[PDB]
């Protein structure tokens, strides 16, 4: 496959470069470690209003104040 | 034509028809119709002839007008209804525009002014693909919106279609114009019963598709596009004359052949609604269709026309053409009467 | 032959867009979300003929929400009356309508 | 068909937080921190009632608590807040990036004195 | 007071066009080992005034065979279209703050060819027809590349606004992560404005003057100023896109000085380019842009699609 | 409904009467077809923008897209006539009558 | 010699300096010393209309602070 | 007569549509439709559709620049008519302008015309919203969810455009 | 509104220059200055003869590629979406469809010229 690659690199290097960039752009995001970081970065953007919920008295996760430790934090993007 | 490109084109037109079949959105219906258009267009231009270009131009212009009318009907339905579900329409004018669009797409009269030239200017396989596969998607759309269909409009279009198809078929010597006007007559017979029982419409569509495909396969097998060559087929093979006689007797409407199966039961679903004079008038125009069918049968099979001396060479070579499922479709087009209640599988 | 393969294979192709009251990106309601919800939930599964014969009031309210034409007739009538009463000369606009009003915030 | 039932103009007559956009943006984080309870009550009852004719008392309490918070800001840390909202208001896009020193001074003052 | 701002935007760019003609002739002489125009004024400062007055006291000379409607409509539309896309340029604060100024630039750049087509067809001649056909082929060549260049460069910006383009320069120039796209964009700006070696419309050796060969003085000067405003504005746009400078909200003098100097240097580089290379054939124009440019920019477009996902560097849309 | 809706639909039927009555040129009819689609696109976009239907905003442009996907086909159905006839007059297009 | 082009091109620099600077200076006049409030979406427009409705002079650039309330 | 800006732009739209619906010549029809598309894009921009208006602008400019190239290539007559070089072109143009002014006078007088459906004489701004959509535009997330929500639509659109390319290649082969 | 004012001012400045260029100087026309230019000789026929233009497919496929651009253009806002995998996969799919059309053009001799 080396002779064929040398031949196409000698004839038209633009096609070889374009196909190399296309293959890199295809196979690298499937091997990327920061794609899930992009997922939570997009998911953590506060576009609309975070409306509260009614209380039946049984909820261990949601807080009553924004500064309470209960609830999700955003420390991972602050450090990164 | 490249075989891979032709296979891709056929997969495109079947994909467009399937998209029209399976979608619950008006935009996807129109997208499937556009794909159907754009894939059937090069099928007619397989031979690169001026007749094919004229037929393609006429077909493209008529179907484009139909597509724009369909889009205006869809937008009116959206604006008066606020959604896109393929169900009953919420405006009479949207129903008008969609009915005119589907009549233009089908070729129903008085929008029949494009079917005979389009069928004549294209080869036999392209005519088969047109007259069979283009009559499935608009029938599905009319099946979906039959609550909103105006009764007087569809009945007037149906009776005009049958009368105009019979009167057109009375005065054509070419085989393809005969096929086009017979298709208009079958279209009127099929769409007259749409509002009473759409299963009858589906059954008549299936039988018409089987019979028309059988006849176009026989014409492809004999390689004949004229009445005189069809008469000359008697010397090449007698079996071809026997099958053309029995098939063209079947599409006439004679018992005990299969072509009497749909049309008779059309009356069985129109006398229940106390419509008496309309099936009688459509039976009279079916007799007119039977008259030009009888003239064609007199031409081909019942009288052996004089031949030429060249055909002796054709006696030394068997027919090497590929007849795609010819005996099965001939049998289904001839002797399907004793299995009449099988239409209940279409419910 | 409406071959509904969207329910046979369980794949959602175009049910996410076909209705105004569907799931929207970033949870943005349309101008007639509640009327759409009422018209769907009242006319669900009972047939189109019974839906037209029985659920006509909520569909009429939805159509009035969308087209707003009865409100246009109301505004036209009051504006023609206002123009007439100015033209004969027994009406004077208040300072609030004329512009010098000092709005709430 | 039906009739509308609109509230009287006397009930809607309530004093307002007569401030600007940049002043509201400068003290936005501290207002959202200190005054979360009436704002969240108003947002919840507005979301679950979907009727502004029945959603007036919580809006009144939100307005009163906001004006009380701004009065508490005015009593203790007036001049750093004036500098903060002035340099915020100078920017066209109301960017929080171009106001780091003023924000640091404001948060230090309001943490040390309140 | 928007009228004063509009006038101060539209008149000094016409003066810049005139002095661009001055320095064009001077520098173009100077690499050809000769002096430029320096007789009329001190170092030839009065050459553009003489050129402007001379073209406006000649005879318009309308042809008999020319359809007068598009013949009189083409140059005014050309000058307006070269003038009307200056507004979304941040300078450091643009005239009109459009959120989609890139789309406005693209659409008004697509409209700019119509003056060339109408001037080619309005005058009844073979040379104008050939010039119109070559302009059509030039548009075919450059549009399908230029749109993808602008999209792929803009993918790190986050939005179509030109005002937020000055924010992205605050750390590093975008010519460093997109230098190949910078080369593609420079060749595309060479091709669009109809400057050599991509002129192909106002040819001297191939045609006589091409699309305006039948255009006498008065209407002819409008095409001249339209093309020169086009090249100055295109170089300003390239400067803003790739070599954006440091912006301080308390002193716009720094950014005005910096982008003025950078755009002036880029226009000097354009003058340097335009007279060192032979003219390309227009059959090799789409034997290059449709053959060599397009696959490379497709690869770089998909690379810039998949790159912020790779590095977790999704830009904000606001 | 409104006023601009009336203007746009009247433009559509005006362009329809333009298409449905030929004037001996195919490409002029193609221009009238694209005008009918322009009225359709404008009506659909205005209807959506009045009704705040965000998720259906794909449908106008895609509609527009598909129109070009047939309109070029009409252009591709022109030069073939020009590859057989000298011009593209529709009164010369009457070979299919026998 | 070569540097003789350096006068004339400098004039073009002034012709590339007069427009844009003027806009900035115009932005320092109609907006009362501040920049023009760049409105890009509905909420920025709502805040600018809030300033217009609270200023009482029907000018958005007249910004009132915490001294306005008692 | 100020807040009727949408009405005025629609009237210029109908005027240009009547102008190019006479079918005088492909270049002049393209000019008339381009004026019509410009004021239609102005309508869409005046209704907040920046992206849709600019997209229809760019698409129409490209498409009928191609149409200009085609009519200057093949479909050309020796003496093209502008608008008055032939009788029926001017006749149908004046006819269409007369009907246009006919319902203009009908809608500015009684404020309610009845052509198929009923139509009012007020501007469309009365139906436009009183609410604010925050830090974003809704059509932008429409064309953004085009890629995420719109799976089948984008697949069939791309396949149809690819099929259009292969069909247009196959048609003009000759042999 | 300001866009309309800028458009009107630009059109006013444009159409004022040609009016100055036309009605100010003295006109003197005969039946040779208005003649078409054919390098000093009479024109052979008229310029309205149909050009045997050779890049018709290139113009049509420019149109088709511009519609590919129209599909690919709202991509930046899709960068803010939540479902990133479908976004990336189908942006790559559409770019690959563009490349497939271009490669089929390359192989089947479409980018070259007729005659
Ligand atoms: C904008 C900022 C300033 C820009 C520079 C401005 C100053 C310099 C200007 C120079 C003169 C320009 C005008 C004259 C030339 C005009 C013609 C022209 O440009 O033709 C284009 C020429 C034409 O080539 P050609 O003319 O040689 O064509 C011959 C073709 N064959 C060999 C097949 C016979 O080049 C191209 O088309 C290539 C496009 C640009 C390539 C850029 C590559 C960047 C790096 C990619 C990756 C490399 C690493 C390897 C892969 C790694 C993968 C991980
Ligand atoms: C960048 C800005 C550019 C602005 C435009 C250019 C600046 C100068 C504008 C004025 C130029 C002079 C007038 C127009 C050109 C006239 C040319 C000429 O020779 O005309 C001769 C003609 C006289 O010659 P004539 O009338 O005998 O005609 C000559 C042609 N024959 C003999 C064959 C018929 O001048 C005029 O007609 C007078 C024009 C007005 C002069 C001033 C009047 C008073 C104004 C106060």
């Amino acid at each position: 496959v080396a002779a064929f690659l040398k031949n196409v690199w000698a004839k038209e290097p633009v096609l070889v470069a374009s196909f190399a960039i296309a293959g890199l752009a295809v196979i690298l995001p499937t091997l990327s470690p920061y794609t899930k970081y992009s997922l939570m970065i997009n998911r953590a953007t506060p576009y609309n209003y975070p409306v509260p919920l009614r209380d039946d008295g049984n909820m261990p996760d949601v807080p009553s104040h924004p500064q309470d430790p209960q609830g999700p934090s955003l420390e991972w993007l602050k450090r990164l | 034509m490249n075989p891979i490109i032709l296979i891709i084109i056929l997969m495109t037109v079947m994909l467009g028809t399937i998209i029209v079949m399976i979608s619950t959105h008006w935009l996807l219906i129109w997208i499937g119709f556009e794909m159907n258009m754009l894939a059937i267009i090069p099928i007619m231009m397989k031979k690169h002839n001026p007749r094919a270009t004229e037929a393609s131009t006429k077909y493209f212009l008529t179907q484009s007008t139909a597509s724009m009318l369909l889009m205006m009907a869809i937008i009116i339905n959206l604006m008066f209804s606020g959604q896109w579900t393929v169900m009953k329409l919420f405006n009479p004018m949207a129903s008008m525009l969609m009915t005119m669009a589907l009549a233009m797409k089908l070729g129903m009269a008085p929008f029949h002014f494009w079917v005979p030239e389009v069928t004549q200017g294209i080869p036999l396989s392209s005519g088969l693909i047109l007259l069979t596969w283009q009559k499935l998607a608009p029938m599905s759309v009319l099946y979906q919106i039959l609550p909103s269909i105006n009764l007087d409009l569809i009945l007037t279009l149906s009776i005009l279609s049958i009368t105009i198809g019979g009167w057109g078929g009375l005065n054509q010597t070419q085989l393809r114009k005969i096929m086009a006007y017979s298709s208009i007559a079958h279209m009127g017979w099929m769409t007259a019963v749409l509002l009473y029982n759409p299963t009858m419409t589906l059954l008549n569509l299936i039988i018409y598709i089987i019979m028309t495909s059988t006849m176009f396969t026989l014409f492809m097998a004999n390689s004949t596009t004229t009445t005189l060559s069809l008469s000359h087929t008697w010397n090449k093979a007698p079996i071809m004359t026997i099958l053309v006689l029995i098939t063209l007797l079947s599409m006439g409407g004679l018992p005990p052949l299969s072509g009497f199966m749909p049309k008779w039961m059309i009356i069985q679903e129109m006398t229940k609604n106390d419509s008496i004079i309309l099936p009688t008038l459509m039976a009279i125009t079916a007799l007119l269709n039977l008259y030009f069918y009888m003239r064609l049968t007199y031409s081909t099979a019942l009288t052996m026309f004089p031949s030429t001396n060249n055909m002796k060479m054709k006696w030394q070579f068997p027919t090497t053409k590929r007849m795609t499922l010819l005996p099965t479709m001939t049998v289904l087009s001839t002797m399907l009467l004793p299995l009449t209640p099988i239409l209940s599988i279409l419910e | 032959p409406f071959f509904d393969v969207q329910k046979k294979l369980g794949v959602d192709l175009d049910h996410w867009m076909t209705i105004q009251s569907a799931e929207q990106p970033h949870r943005i309601p349309a101008r007639c979300h509640a009327f759409e919800k009422e018209w769907i939930e009242c006319a669900h599964g009972i047939g189109s003929i019974r839906a037209e014969k029985e659920c006509k009031i909520e569909f009429e309210d939805f159509r009035e929400c969308l087209l707003r034409q009865k409100t246009m007739k109301r505004l036209n009538a009051i504006k023609r009356q206002r123009d007439k009463l100015i033209k004969e000369g027994k009406y004077t606009p208040p300072p609030h309508h004329s512009g010098q009003e000092d709005l709430r915030p | 068909p039906g009739i509308v039932e609109l509230p009287s103009l006397e009930d809607l007559k309530v004093q307002e937080v007569k401030v600007s956009s940049s002043v509201l943006k400068a003290a936005a984080h501290h207002y959202g921190a200190q005054c979360d309870k009436p704002n969240k009550e108003f947002m919840l009852c507005r979301w679950e009632e979907k009727d502004p004719r029945r959603c007036l008392e919580e809006g009144k309490l939100v307005n009163q608590c906001a004006l009380e918070f701004f009065r508490q800001i005015k009593r203790h840390c007036a001049e750093p807040f004036t500098e903060y909202w002035t340099c915020i208001d100078y920017s066209g896009l109301q960017l929080f990036r171009r106001c780091r020193k003023e924000q640091a001074q404001f948060d230090k003052c309001v943490l040390d004195k309140l | 007071m928007f009228m004063i701002n509009v006038l101060t935007l539209i008149i000094p760019i016409l003066l810049a066009v005139a002095f661009l003609t001055l320095v064009e002739r001077k520098v173009l002489g100077y690499m050809q080992f000769r002096k430029g125009p320096n007789v009329v004024g001190p170092y030839g400062l009065l050459q553009p005034i003489a050129d402007a007055i001379k073209l406006f006291i000649k005879e318009p000379l309308r042809p008999a065979t020319s359809s007068i409607s598009m013949f009189i409509l083409a140059p005014i539309l050309a000058l307006t279209l070269a003038l009307t896309m200056w507004i979304p340029l941040p300078m450091p604060y643009p005239l009109i703050n459009m959120n989609l100024g890139v789309l406005f630039m693209l659409a008004m750049s697509s409209l700019a060819v119509y003056s060339i087509l109408w001037s080619g067809w309005a005058s009844n001649s073979k040379y104008a027809l050939i010039g119109a056909l070559r302009a059509v082929a030039q548009t075919i060549s450059y549009e399908v590349t230029l749109a993808i260049i602008l999209l792929s460069v803009l993918l790190m910006n986050g939005s179509f606004t030109l005002s937020t383009l000055i924010i992205t320069q605050e750390q590093v120039w975008l010519i460093f992560p997109a230098w190949p796209l910078a080369m593609m964009w420079f060749i595309s700006t060479l091709a669009e404005t109809n400057r050599a070696p991509f002129d192909l419309t106002e040819g001297e050796s191939e045609l006589v003057s091409g699309f305006n060969v039948e255009y006498a003085a008065g209407p002819f000067a409008l095409f001249f100023m339209a093309e020169y405003a086009n090249i100055i504005m295109m170089n300003i746009f390239t400067t803003t896109l790739f070599l954006g400078a440091f912006h301080n909200p308390y002193m716009p003098e720094l950014y005005t000085i910096n982008f003025t100097i950078k755009s002036l240097l880029l226009s000097i580089t354009f003058l340097w380019i335009r007279a060192s290379y032979p003219r390309f054939r227009y059959d090799q124009l789409m034997h290059l842009l449709w053959k060599n440019f397009l696959p490379l920019t497709l690869a770089l477009c998909m690379w810039h699609v998949s790159l912020p996902i790779l590095l977790s560097s999704i830009p904000p849309q606001t | 409904m409104s006023l601009v809706y009336m203007n746009i639909m009247m433009a559509f039927t005006v362009s329809l009467t333009g298409l449905l009555m030929y004037r001996s040129h195919l490409m002029s009819s193609l221009l009238c077809l694209e005008g009918m689609m322009l009225s359709l696109f404008i009506l659909a976009t205005l209807m959506i923008l009045n009704s705040h239907f965000t998720l259906a905003s794909m449908m106008p442009i895609i509609l527009l897209v598909f129109a070009a996907c047939e309109a070029a086909l009409g252009l591709s159905l022109l030069v073939m006539v020009s590859n057989t006839y000298g011009t593209d007059y529709v009164q010369n297009l009457n070979l299919l009558q026998c | 010699m070569w540097f003789e082009v350096l006068p004339g091109i400098a004039v073009m620099g002034v012709c590339l300096f007069i427009p844009g600077m003027a806009t900035a200076r115009i932005h320092r006049f109609s907006n009362g010393g501040r920049e023009k409030r760049v409105a890009h979406y509905s909420y920025q427009w709502y805040l600018m209309e809030r300033d217009r409705r609270v200023s009482g002079v029907n000018r958005y650039y007249v910004s009132k602070g915490l001294e306005n309330i008692d | 007569m100020m807040t009727y800006i949408v009405f005025i732009l629609s009237i210029i739209f109908v005027m240009g549509f009547v102008g190019f619906s006479s079918k005088p010549s492909p270049i002049y029809g393209g000019l008339g439709l381009i004026v019509s598309g410009g004021v239609g894009c102005g309508i869409v921009l005046n209704f907040g559709g920046s992206f849709l208006g600019l997209m229809v602008f760019l698409i129409y400019l490209g498409g009928m620049m191609v149409v200009f190239g085609y009519t200057t290539a093949m479909a050309t007559e020796q003496y093209p008519e502008v608008w008055v070089s032939n009788k029926v072109v001017l006749g149908t143009f004046i006819t269409g302008l007369l009907m246009e002014f006919l319902m203009v006078y009908y809608v500015l007088k009684d404020k309610e015309v009845e052509i198929v459906f009923k139509f009012n004489g007020m501007g469309d701004w009365v139906i436009y919203d009183t609410g604010d959509s925050g830090f974003f535009s809704e059509e932008a997330m429409g064309i953004a969810a085009l890629y995420s929500y719109g799976t089948w639509l984008v697949i069939v659109t791309g396949w149809s455009l690819l099929i259009g390319v292969v069909v247009i290649m196959e048609i003009t082969r000759g042999n | 509104m300001n866009l309309m004012i800028t458009l009107l001012t630009n059109f006013t400045l444009a159409t004022l220059l040609v009016t100055i260029a036309f009605w100010l100087p003295q006109l003197n026309v005969y039946s040779e200055k208005t003649s078409p230019y054919e390098c000093g000789f009479d024109p052979m026929g008229s310029a309205r003869l149909p050009f045997s233009m050779k890049f018709f497919l290139v113009a049509i496929t420019f149109l088709l590629f511009d519609l590919e651009i129209a599909l690919l253009l709202p991509l930046p806002w899709a960068s803010q979406t939540t479902n990133l995998n479908t976004m990336l996969t189908m942006a790559l799919l559409l770019i690959f469809l563009l490349a497939v059309s271009l490669a089929y053009e390359w192989t089947q001799k479409g980018l070259e010229w007729t005659e």
